[PDB]
């Protein structure tokens, strides 16, 4: 948590200039970094990383990863997991058909907002499921039954440099990336999109009049969590402008889509104000894929009821 | 048939106003972009600036804002434009097209893509020399034919500076044709010769005659090549 | 300037000087001393209308391999001055074309000088001048040591010459220039240009007393 | 991991001088030691200790022995 003498790099991402310590204490460290601009905030100008007034900062180690990988959680004995293999299952009640397992099947834990990606898939008819429909504060949850193919890409050819703040603290940061300046994105085919969202559009109808309408709108406010897209994918944290997707109208009755996304490394998720996490730099163009299966949307609420 | 020239005065004083004429003919200048290009004798050919199809031109930075490229539309030129000039300028001047190309690697939509110009048609190229000396116009001297395939020429002398136009019969000759480059005396001035091979029969029938053109001096000779009299 | 030297009929590789940085474009170009210069390949390894398929480029396959132009089948026009224009996006703007690379053919086959005096002429003797012109066309290796010789002793003073320089027919071309009064012209019996190449002599001897 | 402005002891052995922290921060200590030659590096010469741009360095606390004891490793029953 040093003062950031950045400058616009050659506008996200900054090229700084600052003053750190090496493997001795009195011998200070005039070295430079690469972040992005929802890494530092200022105080030419000069910056200080976002959370060093607010949760302690703390990097990662390099060799632990964050892919997510299936857990099956288990009872022991005198304990059972029950099991309802109901299809068309609402979310609670009776289920007709209930089996005995002592574990669960594979379970990533996709730390995910919105999108919900990698998760499991319904059958027959996509099921609605919501703890209160009437109730707007309630999150409604979606789970699909045809996954779709999203790819998300950061096509920068970034390189990891190492300084020694030590002794035994070693850090790796950005250093001058190769390739190309290519923001973030990731891509959606408008057509089974299309086809997926007009499925939802009659599923939503079950919960509603038979001529109504379904209006779709991007993120209103909060924290960029809660507006944009955040998900894990090869290390780097990513956050899309999900504003291209929900902009539709929907009454009774082959390219693909691009959303700008951004990343950001020093993570506070949670919200926990007190520690906090870097993201360690991943070297060569990140290419993830995935496949979408939920999603957690909220009415607006207060309104002339089933005008719209 | 696109064809350009290149147009100078090929002597300018320093720190004056040098002007380069680029004439254009088998096309509009409305469909691609255009740009200067010299070479310095001791340096490699340097790139000088362009110019666009919506009449916005571009200087490289190096010229520390000397430069001035227009174009007419009536008269289809390209005009060059350098003041403040200094002998350093010397060089052999080139006007070829430029051509856009956009080399795309990854989405348009951010803008994912690089423009790169590529000169595809040139010019013939004109020497401009930039000096305080005055002009000194050529002597053109008909060698004339041995009596005993013969060989005759034309000799021209001392002048400045280069370059010389020499053809034979108003470019009605081009076979045989061989012109020897100037020489450079300790005068500072210019030499060269110019020989055609043609057969002896031809000698007392055709009307051979060379004709030297020197810009600079803005002088046309035409010399009438006649054996001797013995 | 970078030199190089291939021999006749070998497939030749100039390489590029600056290397690439991200997604590129190259383009190679030759260029002629006193001629316009003309680009050989255009992105990567697209090729113009009129350049032959001897010449090659490098393919853009993300990186990992360097651009180079691969000139097969060398002969004695491919003697020029190459340049590499890199356009890649971290550099951005490339107005420098790099680094000279000055290709030069060996093994040619040697051809005799064809050497031809010339007396200055009649209408220069009556401007109060006089001037010997020898000129040597058609010679290889380009190496020639011109002398002037007055009668049987040679002269050193007003002689002027110029360096060899090739023509179309991948063949060097030298001129000398003896700058003289027209006394002196018409006082010596004879007078002739000696010219020595790759051992060999060949003289050209010219007269005022014949035709 | 200070600047060690050593002299040669009066060769392995170095005597130090640098600068510290006391028990108050802005107060800094000015004190000497005394170390052996594979303890220190140079950067007079100036030295810093050898582990200062790898490992973290800790030292042990002084009570804690580090003479060998004699271990019986055991298994429960059923084996
Ligand atoms: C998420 O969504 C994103 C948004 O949709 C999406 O982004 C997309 O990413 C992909 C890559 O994944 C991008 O694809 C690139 O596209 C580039 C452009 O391709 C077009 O243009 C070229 C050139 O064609 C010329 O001629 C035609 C007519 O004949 C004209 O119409 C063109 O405009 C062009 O004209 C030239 O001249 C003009 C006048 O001077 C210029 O103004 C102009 O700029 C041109 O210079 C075509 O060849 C392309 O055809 C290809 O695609 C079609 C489908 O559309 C195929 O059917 C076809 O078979 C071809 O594959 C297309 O029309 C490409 O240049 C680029 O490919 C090069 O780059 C990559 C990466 O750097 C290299 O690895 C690769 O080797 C390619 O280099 C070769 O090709 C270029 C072509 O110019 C050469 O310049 C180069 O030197 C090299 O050629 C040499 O090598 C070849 C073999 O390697 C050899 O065969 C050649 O003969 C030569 O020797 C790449 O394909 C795409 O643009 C993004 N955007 C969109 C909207 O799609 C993203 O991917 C998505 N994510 C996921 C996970 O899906
Ligand atoms: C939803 O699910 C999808 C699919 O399950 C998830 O997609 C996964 O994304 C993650 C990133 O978030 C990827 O992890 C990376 O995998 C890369 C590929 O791993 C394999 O290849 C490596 C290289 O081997 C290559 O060459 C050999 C020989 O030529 C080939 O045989 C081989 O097929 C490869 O082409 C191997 O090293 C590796 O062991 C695998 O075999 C890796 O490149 C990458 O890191 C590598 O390098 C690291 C640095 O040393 C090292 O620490 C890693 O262990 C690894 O070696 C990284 O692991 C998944 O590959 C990708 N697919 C799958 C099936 O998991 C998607 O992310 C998910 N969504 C979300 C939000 O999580
Ligand atoms: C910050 O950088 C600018 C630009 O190089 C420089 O003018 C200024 O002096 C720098 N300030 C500090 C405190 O380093
Ligand atoms: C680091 O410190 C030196 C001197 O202590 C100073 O000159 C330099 O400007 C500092 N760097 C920054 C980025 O402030
Ligand atoms: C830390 O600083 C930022 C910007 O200066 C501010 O928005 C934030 O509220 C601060 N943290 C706390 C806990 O006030
Ligand atoms: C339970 O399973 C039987 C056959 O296995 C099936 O006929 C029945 O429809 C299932 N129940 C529900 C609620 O789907
Ligand atoms: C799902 O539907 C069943 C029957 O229609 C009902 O008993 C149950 O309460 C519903 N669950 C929710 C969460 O609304
Ligand atoms: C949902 O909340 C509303 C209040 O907004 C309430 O009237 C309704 O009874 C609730 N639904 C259930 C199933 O409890
Ligand atoms: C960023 O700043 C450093 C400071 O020394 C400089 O060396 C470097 O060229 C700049 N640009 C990049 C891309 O690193
Ligand atoms: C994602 O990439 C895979 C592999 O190239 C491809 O099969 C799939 O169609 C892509 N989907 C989208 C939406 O780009
Ligand atoms: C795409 O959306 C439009 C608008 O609702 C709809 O009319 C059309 O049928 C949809 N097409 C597909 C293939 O989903
Ligand atoms: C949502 O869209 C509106 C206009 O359609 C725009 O003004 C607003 O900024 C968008 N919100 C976000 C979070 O992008
Ligand atoms: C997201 O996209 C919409 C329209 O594409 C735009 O209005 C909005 O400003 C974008 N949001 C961000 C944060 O870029
Ligand atoms: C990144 O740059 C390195 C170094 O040039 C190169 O070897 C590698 O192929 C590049 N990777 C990508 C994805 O551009
Ligand atoms: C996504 O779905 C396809 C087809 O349904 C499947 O082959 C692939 O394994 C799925 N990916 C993941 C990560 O489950
Ligand atoms: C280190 O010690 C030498 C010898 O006493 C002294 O001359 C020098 O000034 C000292 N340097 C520092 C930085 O203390
Ligand atoms: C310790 O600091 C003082 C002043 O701050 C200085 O005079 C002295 O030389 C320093 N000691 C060493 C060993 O550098
Ligand atoms: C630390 O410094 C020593 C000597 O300067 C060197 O031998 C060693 O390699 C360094 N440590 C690392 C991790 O490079």
């Amino acid at each position: 948590c040093v003062t950031l003498n950045c400058s616009n790099f050659s506008g996200e991402i900054k090229n700084c200039s600052f003053n750190v310590t090496t493997g001795l204490k009195d011998k200070k460290q005039k070295m430079d970094a690469l972040f992005h601009r929802r890494d530092v905030v200022q105080i030419n100008s000069y910056y200080m990383l976002i959370s060093c007034n607010t949760s302690t900062m703390a990097q990662a180690c390099p060799k632990i990863t964050f892919e997510p990988i299936p857990i099956h959680y288990c009872a022991p004995a005198g304990f059972a997991i029950l099991k309802c293999k109901d299809k068309g299952f609402n979310g609670t009640g009776s289920c007709k058909n209930v089996s005995t397992v002592q574990c669960t099947h594979g379970i990533k834990p996709v730390v995910t907002t919105q999108l919900l990606l990698n998760g499991s898939t319904a059958e027959e008819e996509i099921v609605i499921r919501s703890e209160n429909i009437t109730d707007n504060a309630r999150t409604i949850i979606v789970q699909l039954t045809k996954p779709i193919n999203i790819n998300c890409t950061r096509p920068g050819n970034n390189t990891r440099k190492s300084v020694r703040i030590g002794p035994g603290q070693t850090f790796y940061a950005t250093g001058a990336i190769i390739g190309n300046i290519r923001q973030a994105h990731c891509n959606v085919s408008k057509t089974e999109w299309n086809d997926t969202l007009r499925q939802v559009a009659e599923q939503l109808s079950k919960h509603f009049p038979n001529a109504t309408t379904i209006t779709f709108a991007n993120a209103s406010g909060g924290d960029l969590e809660i507006t944009t897209h955040s998900f894990n994918c090869g290390g780097e944290f990513f956050y899309c402008n999900t504003s291209k997707l929900f902009s539709s109208t929907w009454d009774n009755s082959n390219e693909t889509i691009t959303l700008q996304c951004k990343i950001k490394q020093i993570i506070n998720m949670w919200q926990q104000v007190g520690r906090a996490m870097y993201a360690p730099p991943i070297q060569g163009e990140i290419r993830c894929e995935s496949n979408i299966t939920g999603l957690l949307l909220t009415r607006d609420g207060g309104a002339n009821s089933s005008t719209n | 048939q696109v064809q350009l020239q290149e147009s100078g005065p090929g002597l300018v004083k320093p720190s004056e106003t040098l002007s380069v004429t680029c004439s254009v003919s088998g096309d509009s200048m409305n469909n691609y972009y255009w740009t200067w290009i010299r070479q310095s004798p001791g340096k490699g050919l340097e790139w000088i600036g362009y110019i666009s199809d919506r009449e916005s031109a571009t200087y490289n930075p190096s010229l520390n804002s000397r430069v001035v490229i227009s174009r007419d539309t009536s008269k289809n030129q390209l005009s060059l434009k350098l003041n403040s000039v200094t002998p350093a300028d010397t060089a052999v001047y080139y006007c070829a097209t430029a051509r856009r190309g956009q080399r795309i690697y990854g989405v348009v939509s951010f803008g994912e893509f690089f423009y790169y110009y590529s000169m595809d048609v040139w010019g013939k190229g004109t020497t401009v020399t930039v000096s305080s000396a005055s002009t000194k116009g050529p002597s053109v001297f008909p060698l004339a034919p041995s009596s005993k395939t013969a060989a005759l020429g034309c000799l021209v002398k001392d002048y400045f500076p280069e370059p010389v136009t020499v053809s034979w019969n108003s470019g009605a000759l081009t076979s045989g044709v061989h012109t020897f480059p100037a020489v450079l005396q300790s005068s500072g001035l210019y030499s060269l010769s110019s020989v055609v091979t043609v057969p002896s029969s031809s000698l007392g029938t055709q009307t051979y005659i060379c004709n030297v053109n020197h810009k600079p001096s803005n002088t046309k000779v035409d010399k009438r090549v006649e054996p001797k009299s013995c | 300037v970078r030199p190089l030297s291939v021999a006749l009929g070998e497939t030749a590789r100039i390489s590029c000087g600056r290397q690439a940085l991200g997604s590129r474009a190259v383009q190679w170009y030759q260029h002629r001393p006193g001629q316009a210069p003309i680009l050989l390949i255009y992105n990567n390894q697209d090729r113009p209308s009129g350049i032959p398929e001897r010449f090659s480029g490098t393919p853009d396959i993300n990186f990992g391999t360097r651009a180079t132009l691969t000139i097969s089948g060398v002969e004695a026009g491919d003697e020029a001055d190459y340049y590499c224009h890199m356009w890649d996006s971290r550099s951005g703007f490339s107005w420098s074309f790099g680094g000279a690379t000055r290709l030069t053919v060996l093994g040619q086959p040697k051809a005799a000088p064809s050497v031809t005096l010339f007396p200055p002429s009649s209408e220069e003797l009556q401007a109060n001048k006089a001037t010997l012109v020898c000129l040597i066309s058609d010679f290889y290796p380009g190496a020639v040591t011109v002398a002037w010789k007055a009668d049987s002793s040679p002269v050193k003073a007003g002689v002027e010459t110029t360096t060899p320089s090739k023509q179309s027919n991948n063949k060097y071309a030298a001129s000398s220039y003896l700058s003289l009064t027209p006394e002196q012209w018409k006082s010596h019996r004879s007078y002739s240009c000696q010219v020595t190449h790759e051992g060999s002599t060949v003289e050209k001897t010219v007269a005022p007393t014949e035709c």
